[PDB]
């Protein structure tokens, strides 16, 4: 199920609670809201303000609130008026590109990586009206590239072009309290570093937390896909692909991963608990010249609904200006090969 | 067109049209012009004294004196007779023509005129061919420097006479190109065998010329002509004079012909290239 | 730019917004009377020049009578070219002057966005007698110079103007 | 007009930078207001920039009248000119490959290209002598300052430069001073390489 | 400068004029055609230029130059090949070149020409000088104080150009064009012609009408008057003229008359042969000159120059200047009526070299010592690179 | 041939491989975008470089990075002719670089001809047709240089017999 | 004009900061004829930490005599006997092999071939993306 947007990248979308609204920026320092109409897309919104181009953007469901970052090192947060949107601005205090954000879970606060090899963690204070933000610094070597949360809204997990997946800790009691015992650790306050890869090699294109986020799995550009597992130590599995870098990660179950990247499609990865070992029983996309729905590589790969516990719907946005809605029931009738988990 | 002509059209078109208009009886023009020809030629036209019904058609070579010392000024008196004169300051020949006095067919005149340049150099090559034919060997050889860094060799021989270009390619891929010719050169008897033969030294001048204070470095070449007496022979003389004067801006003009004929290949092939390379591009 | 009339007066008397200019003519016509230089000579004069343009502005409502008289030679033009005799032509035109020209207003008058309409039936009537008084004055005029004093022979210096059409515009189309 | 700049700038005592469309300065100011005895000023700024791009865009083949298009030239210099950082860096990039061209429509439609002219002209700001002045240039003037000045006040200055003025929007202008000061501060205040405590910001 | 002369050669849309340095008229105007046969062998080398190209049975004429831009350079560069070793019998490795480029030639164009003079010809020194500069320099024959500030205006066949210069720069953002030129004025009184004349053998009808034009047309002040005395008159102003039929060679002949001022005419009166354009030639001049810096518009109003075929209609400056006195003095005439700003001198400079003003100023220049200071050579071109030729210092003044 | 499809075929695979690129902001300079396998400031951001050689002569360099690829050819030269008829080729194609948009101006020392191809490329076209045209081009400058070094021994005879047939 | 000369960016703190098979083993397996040992035998310890190009180029070259010691079909079974890790290390051999021809490039281009069968282009991706390789 493809549409094209536009024949140029869509840097990054974000989807509202409903998935009713997409948000994407095509190589732009804007960011265009598409809507639905019976089966055809209608552009409603345009967000302008970034002086830089948006790569990330992230879409708060309960608030409402969406939250942008660009190369001019901005990043600002919009709130619904009525008929249009306003940005506030949010310093990162940062002084290279913003690459990535996402909104924690409770709303609370965002992550914002960036060139400036630091995560730059965000909330606001009703207090003096206005948004903040503390640094995760150490031990952060390089540009960050991508961000998830833990459910419970304080572990987060980033891949970063330093070849390192770690899992920090964003706890800013100032808005939340004492995080509840994690495998992944007691002791939990700010920036304190939980986890880290071991490999020293290619870049952290993506990196992805389970439903419980017990297990946190990873793409980098050495073609390998890994996913740490909590209840075992922590022990990392991983599985060398035999074709190109996977750009972008999701679980669809809670030891099923879907990504796609530089091949241009989907594909299909189980993790036996058991063996610790990661499989491959991927290629969603079975059927310019390729056989593929989108015709560049794939950056993008979010969930539609279903959560990341049983997931029915994930979308995929590409190079190609292209978005994609994959159904997963769907998939597992077009292929009797198919083992979800 | 391959050859490259002999007679200079500057020349013959202004002394036409002069001669025209005086036929036609019109009041005279001034006439000034300044031109250059193949190696260093100078030449110059224009009424002297500014007695516009005369015209002087002068010419200027840095080497004459080398081509008096060999038959040059009584060759130029048969030839131009009372069209020759004392020549212009800075020339070394200078034909002059009165409006008032043209012959009845000016054609003639007209073409020898525009035969200057090669006239001056007829007499060196008819001196040594009349070697050659009296069997009058052991003559010294006649050394011609036609530019200021080159050098022709004229020397004869029991059976035949030989002619020796020393040429210069200031470009260093010119080398490599000249190369590719003087081998069909070498060759060119396998389609003519009663032609002259041809040789080529890439740049160690031919041995006769060891001892000589001639050239030798990467971008020099030596071209010898094996003329043999059908070629020499007061039957072919004008014909071959016509031919041998000419070869060295023969064959630069073809190095420099070809380089243009490889742009063109070259701009047909980036234009596709281009072509390719932009539906690349998703429209 | 293009040339235009000299004789309007403080005191001239209008027939719509077209000048009744004088005009030294026998045939009939509620033309004035007149200086031995009529707007019918203005015209003729000018005409070899004015016919070219493409463009032109109205001045005085004196310039519309010399419009009028322009586009008119134009058609005597059309018809002293296939005569044989200043005595044929000659007639041809006082004819053609006859002939019911269309006026400003109704359709077939090329410019009625020019030339203003009869505000009543007097003025129909004085103008369709004047225009044509007008037609035949220069019709007659025009065959003296349109024939050399070698009758049977439309000069070709003013044949050659038939086809062009001062304004692109015609009393005939 | 640094002072209230660089003041209710939400910072009281910093130093400003102030380059717009005619001159530059360099404005100290401690807790309060400034001090007017270190503030220097550059003799080269927006129209120099601008000025420069015209003679260096004729040299590229386009001849540009210093009046007629002068506000024609001054919209390519805002949007395409940006700071090198690493001007060596810079040239090979122009030299070498063509990344750094990029295509301008002129007002009548031509459409002419622009490359490593982009960087040169504001490189004026570093090297005056480009564009016929003498001095050492915005950084080199900007560190000169701060040194000539109340060691015990130094360290807050550079923690606290602020830029402020049309000029000084230049992509990687911030970087490229950084590495300038941190050039100065090298090599006519040390020798030795002990800089991981020689802190300074400019936002 | 050495012994011997630079080469000049100005390749015009319809003409190439070329000769050597110094000398006061070209050695060979010829047409800009090549004529090929339409590659192995030497079937490159198998052409024709100029006239010689023009009625050759076996072979198709092209032109290279369109616009006074080159189209083609694979024809242009064989066009130069025998510009160079058939007429010259100029020794390419031993002479300068001069070569002349329209105003808003790209800098690309003169890096292709570049690469042509230097990697195929292999020349000492090139120098690409803007045609309007040289027309300014070439009426420093006529103006005691030679200045390279000036208005020119170019006209051919093609299209005419209004082209303001200060300071040697051609003023690029303001020169303006007119869609009335040579061709114009040819199918104009080619028109005329038919609608008058007969024997005119319809395949020969332009070459009648372009005949007639530069042999007898010219500017009048007042077509009525001139109306006038042609049908008062028309003994002292009806020509004639004889043309041979091609077929049978029926020495068919007419009688010239008011195309002989009514061609030149459509400039000032565009309307009259062409309807989208209407504009009078002083008017589009006024109106350039009127964007061009207020510091250099009088200087440019005093010294108007002259360049092409179409401007050698007799008066033409004359009646250019008037035409545009009358406009400029009108307007200085509304502010002493509305508050007497000092009167603007108007100049149109006419001279003798104009058939070939621009190949004038380019041989002027190219014999002086200067030349060669200003100009790139090839140790610039093989060590710098062809970019150097973007650039071409302006000289002379 | 008997050795050539298979030069090109790994040279076509580590071409898939290495134009897997990304758009990335500098992390050096403030609003800065950088190809850095020419910058080359951000050691972590550059791939391992790496060569496919044919024979000691023919030979592919590799350079890859985050944002950006470096390809530089050598090209088969058998003898003089050859060396200075694609010299002038490759001259050619780099002084109309702006017109190429994937090439160099310059090639990288010791190789003939260079393609600089970034993110803003893969993006404006399909990666795996540039995969494709720089196979496509070593194939097609050998065929050039054969077809121009025929073109000029072409000639060279004609100009040699028609100058020696007229004595 | 001096100042400049000084590269800052070296003492930056923020710049990225990141024994070989057994001859005799291999050289045994080679003098049997029994090459798809061999292989195995040079595809082991490789020199992945050390600091030395020296004692990697030794290793390389161990690898290489064994490549070109093969016989056109004889390599594809070889590959096949590899696992993933194997054909990985092997496709970072025949790159190195690259750099090196010699009469070599004729059999290590018919190495990565097969190798790229086995491997797939990521097994190529791989080689690209070493911080620490042979
Ligand atoms: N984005 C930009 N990049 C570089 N220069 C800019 C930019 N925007 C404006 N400028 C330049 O900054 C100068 C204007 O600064 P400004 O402070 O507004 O002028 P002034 O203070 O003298 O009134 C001009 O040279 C303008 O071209
Ligand atoms: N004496 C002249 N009077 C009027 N027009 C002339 C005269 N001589 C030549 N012409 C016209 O000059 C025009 C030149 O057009 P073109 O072929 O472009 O030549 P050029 O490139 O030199 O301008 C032609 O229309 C030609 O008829
Ligand atoms: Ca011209």
């Amino acid at each position: 199920a493809y549409h094209s947007f536009l024949v140029e990248p869509i840097s990054c979308h974000a989807w509202n609670k409903d998935r009713t609204q997409i948000a994407i920026c095509p190589n732009n320092h804007e960011v265009h809201i598409y809507e639905k109409s019976g089966n055809k897309w209608v552009q409603v919104h345009e967000l302008k303000e970034h002086n830089g181009q948006v790569t990330g953007v992230d879409w708060a469901p309960d608030s409402n609130r969406i939250v942008t970052c660009g190369t001019d090192r901005n990043a600002y947060v919009w709130t619904l008026k009525g008929r249009t949107w306003k940005p506030t601005l949010v310093i990162l205090r940062i002084n290279r590109a913003a690459r990535c954000v996402r909104w924690a879970p409770n709303e609370k606060k965002f992550a914002v990586g960036s060139g400036s090899r630091v995560i730059s963690i965000c909330y606001f204070e009703q207090e003096n009206d206005w948004w903040v933000c503390k640094h995760i610094k150490k031990p952060i070597r390089s540009t960050v590239l991508s961000l998830d949360w833990h459910p419970n809204s304080v572990l987060l997990a980033a891949g970063s072009c330093d070849f390192k997946c770690r899992i920090f800790s964003a706890y800013i009691k100032e808005v939340e309290e004492r995080p509840a015992p994690t495998p992944w650790g007691s002791k939990m306050p700010f920036g304190e570093l939980m986890f880290e890869s071991s490999s020293s090699c290619g870049w952290v294109h993506g990196v992805c937390f389970s439903a419980n986020g017990s297990r946190v799995a990873w793409v980098s550009h050495d073609s390998t896909v890994c996913l740490a597992d909590a209840d075992k130590k922590m022990a990392v599995a991983t599985l060398a692909s035999e074709t190109l870098p996977l750009l972008a990660v999701t679980f669809i179950t809670e030891s099923s991963l879907v990504a796609a990247g530089h091949d241009c499609f989907p594909v299909l990865f189980t993790y036996d608990s058991a063996a610790g070992k990661l499989s491959f029983g991927g290629r969603l996309d079975v059927p310019a010249g390729l056989d593929s729905l989108h015709k560049n590589s794939v950056s993008q790969i979010s969930v539609l609904s279903g959560g990341k516990a049983k997931c029915s719907q994930f979308c995929t946005t590409g190079m190609d200006g292209g978005m994609s809605i994959w159904d997963v029931r769907s998939l597992e009738s077009a292929l009797k090969d198919l083992k979800i988990v | 067109m391959i050859l490259l002509e002999v007679n200079n059209r500057i020349i013959e078109e202004t002394l036409a049209l002069k001669f025209e208009n005086a036929a036609a009886g019109n009041k005279p023009e001034a006439v000034e012009v300044t031109f250059a020809d193949f190696d260093g030629v100078l030449y110059h036209i224009s009424n002297p004294n500014g007695d516009k019904t005369k015209v002087m058609v002068s010419i200027s070579l840095k080497f004459y004196k080398e081509l008096q010392a060999h038959g040059a000024d009584e060759l130029l008196k048969r030839v131009y007779g009372s069209y020759l004169v004392n020549p212009e300051s800075g020339y070394n020949v200078s034909l002059l023509y009165d409006l008032e006095n043209l012959p009845a067919s000016k054609d003639s005149i007209v073409h020898q005129a525009g035969m200057l340049k090669r006239n001056c150099f007829a007499s060196v090559f008819e001196k040594y061919f009349q070697f050659q034919e009296e069997g009058k060997e052991g003559e010294n050889r006649a050394v011609i420097h036609y530019r200021d860094d080159e050098t022709m060799y004229v020397e004869s021989k029991k059976d035949r006479v030989t002619v020796v270009f020393s040429t210069v390619f200031k470009d260093d891929d010119d080398v490599v190109i000249g190369k590719v010719f003087m081998q069909e050169f070498k060759e060119g008897r396998r389609a003519s065998h009663t032609a002259p033969q041809v040789l080529f030294s890439h740049r160690e001048p031919p041995l006769e010329l060891k001892d000589t204070d001639a050239a030798v470095g990467d971008n020099i070449g030596y071209i010898t002509f094996v003329l043999f007496p059908r070629h020499t022979n007061a039957s072919a003389r004008d014909n071959t004079i016509n031919l041998i004067h000419t070869f060295r801006d023969y064959l630069h003009y073809h190095i420099k012909c070809s380089k243009a004929y490889i742009h063109t290949r070259m701009r047909a092939k980036t234009s596709d290239f281009l072509k390719v390379l932009n539906r690349a591009r998703p429209d | 730019p293009a040339y235009h009339s000299s004789l309007m007066d403080p005191d001239t008397k209008l027939i719509g917004n077209m000048a009744l200019l004088p005009i030294r003519s026998q045939f009939k016509g509620p033309a004035p009377r007149e200086k031995d230089t009529d707007i019918v000579d203005e015209a003729i004069y000018y005409f070899k020049a004015n016919v070219f343009f493409k463009n032109y502005e109205i001045k005085n409502e004196a310039d519309r009578t010399l419009i009028y008289i322009t586009l008119y030679i134009s058609e005597c033009l059309k018809k002293l070219q296939k005569c044989n005799s200043k005595s044929q032509g000659e007639k041809e035109m006082y004819t053609l002057g006859i002939t019911n020209f269309p006026i400003p207003g109704e359709p077939g008058f090329p410019l009625n966005a020019i030339y203003a309409k009869p505000a009543n039936k007097q003025e129909d009537e004085v103008m369709r007698a004047y225009l044509q008084q007008l037609r035949q004055e220069t019709g007659l005029r025009l065959c003296e110079k349109v024939f050399d004093p070698q009758n049977d022979k439309p000069s070709k210096w003013w044949t050659c103007f038939v086809k062009r059409q001062f304004m692109n515009k015609s009393l005939s189309g | 007009q640094a002072v209230l700049t660089l003041y209710a700038q939400g910072l009281l005592t910093g130093v400003v930078v102030d380059s717009g469309d005619g001159v530059t300065h360099i404005c100290p100011v401690y807790e309060g207001f400034s001090l007017p005895h270190l503030t220097r000023r550059l003799d080269i700024a927006g129209r120099d920039i601008t000025r420069y791009l015209i003679k260096l865009l004729l040299l590229r083949g386009y001849a540009f009248n210093h009046s007629a298009d002068f506000e024609t030239v001054r919209m390519i210099k805002e949007k395409l000119c940006y700071v090198g950082y690493n001007i060596e860096q810079e040239q090979k990039l122009a030299l070498e490959t063509t990344v750094l061209v990029e295509s301008y429509t002129l007002p009548d439609g031509r459409i002419i290209k622009v490359g490593g002219e982009r960087f040169e002209a504001p490189e004026a700001l570093f090297q005056p002598h480009l564009i016929n002045v003498e001095g050492v240039g915005v950084a080199e003037l900007l560190f000169n300052t701060i040194q000539a000045a109340d060691i015990d006040t130094r360290s807050e200055f550079y923690k606290h430069i602020v830029l402020s003025g049309g000029s000084t929007m230049y992509p990687g202008l911030p970087s490229r001073l950084e590495r300038e000061l941190k050039q100065l501060y090298l090599e006519r205040v040390l020798k030795g390489d002990v800089e991981k405590l020689s802190k300074f910001k400019i936002r | 400068a050495g012994r011997l002369p630079a080469c000049v050669v100005d390749c015009g849309t319809g003409y190439t004029k070329l000769g050597y340095a110094g000398n006061t008229e070209p050695q060979f105007i010829i047409p800009s055609c090549i004529a090929i046969k339409e590659m192995k062998g030497v079937d490159d080398l198998d052409f024709f230029i100029g006239d010689e190209a023009i009625e050759k049975p076996t072979y198709a004429t092209k032109w290279p130059i369109r616009h006074g831009i080159v189209e083609d350079w694979d024809l242009m560069e064989r066009f130069m090949e025998q510009v160079i070793f058939k007429y010259l019998r100029a020794e390419p490795e031993d002479h300068y070149f001069l070569l002349t480029e329209p105003p808003l030639n790209t800098p690309e164009n003169r890096e292709y020409t570049a690469e042509i003079m230097f990697e195929s010809f292999n020349v000492p020194g090139l120098y690409i000088a803007v045609q309007a500069v040289l027309a300014l320099a070439a009426s420093w024959t006529s103006v005691g104080e030679r200045t390279l500030t000036g208005t020119v205006i170019d006209s051919g066949d093609g299209v005419t150009h209004v082209i303001p210069v200060a300071e040697g720069y051609v003023i690029g953002s303001c020169i303006k064009h007119i869609p009335i030129a040579g061709r114009d004025i040819t199918y104009f009184i080619q028109q005329l012609l038919r609608d008058r004349e007969v024997g005119i053998p319809p395949e020969q009808s332009l070459e009648t009408a372009k005949a007639v034009k530069e042999r007898y047309s010219y500017v009048c002040p007042d077509l009525v008057k001139e109306f006038n005395k042609y049908d008062t008159d028309g003994s002292k102003w009806i020509k004639q003229y004889t043309g041979i039929n091609a077929i049978s060679k029926k020495e068919f002949s007419i009688d010239v008359g008011y195309e002989r001022f009514l061609g030149p005419e459509i400039f000032f009166h565009p309307e009259f042969a062409n309807p989208d354009f209407t504009q009078p030639i002083s008017e589009v001049v006024d109106e350039v000159i009127q964007n061009c810096p207020i510091d250099v518009r009088r200087p440019l109003y005093k010294n108007i120059v002259l360049s092409g075929g179409s401007t050698m209609f007799r008066d033409f400056g004359r009646r250019l200047q008037r035409d545009l006195k009358r406009t400029v003095d009108a307007r200085l005439k509304l502010s002493e009526e509305l508050s007497k700003p000092k009167p603007i001198d108007v100049q149109v400079i006419t001279h003798h070299m104009q058939r070939y003003a621009v190949w004038f100023g380019g041989s002027m220049l190219a014999s002086t010592p200067e030349f060669y200071q200003v100009c790139h050579t090839k140790k610039d071109y093989e060590e710098i690179g062809p970019s150097i030729c973007r650039h071409n210092p302006v000289f002379g003044v | 041939t008997a050795t050539l499809r298979p030069y090109l075929s790994a040279v076509r695979a580590t071409l898939q491989a290495a134009l897997c690129l990304e758009n990335f902001s500098s992390q050096v300079v403030e609003r800065h975008n950088k190809p850095e396998v020419e910058v080359r400031s951000s050691k972590e951001l550059l791939l391992q470089p790496v060569t496919i050689s044919r024979n000691e002569k023919e030979k592919v360099l590799i350079e890859g990075s985050i944002n950006s690829v470096r390809v530089s050819i050598a090209v088969k030269q058998a003898d003089e002719i050859e060396k200075i008829l694609c010299h002038k080729f490759m001259r050619f194609m780099m002084m109309r670089a702006e017109n190429f948009f994937i090439l160099r101006r310059k090639p990288v020392e010791g190789y003939d001809i260079s393609f600089l191809i970034t993110n803003f490329h893969t993006e404006q076209m399909y990666k795996h047709k540039l995969v494709d045209f720089v196979i496509h081009f070593m194939e097609e400058i050998d065929k050039e240089i054969s077809e121009m070094k025929l073109s000029v021994n072409a000639r060279a005879r004609i100009v040699a017999e028609e100058f020696l047939k007229n004595f | 004009a001096r100042f400049r000369k000084v590269d800052v960016d070296e003492y930056d703190e923020n710049k990225f900061v990141d024994a070989g098979p057994d001859e005799g083993e291999v050289d045994s397996c080679l003098r049997q004829g029994n090459m798809t040992a061999a292989l195995q035998a040079a595809l082991k310890n490789p020199p992945i930490n050390t600091k030395s190009q020296a004692v990697k180029d030794r290793a390389g070259s161990i690898v290489l005599k064994v490549l070109i010691s093969f016989k056109a079909n004889d390599i594809e079974k070889a590959v096949q006997s590899l696992d993933k890790n194997g054909v990985d290390l092997l496709m970072k051999y025949i790159y190195k092999g690259f750099e090196s021809p010699s009469d070599s490039s004729a059999v290590l281009l018919q190495w990565h071939e097969k190798a790229l069968a086995a491997g797939g282009v990521g097994s190529i991706v791989r080689v690209l993306t070493a911080r620490k390789t042979v």
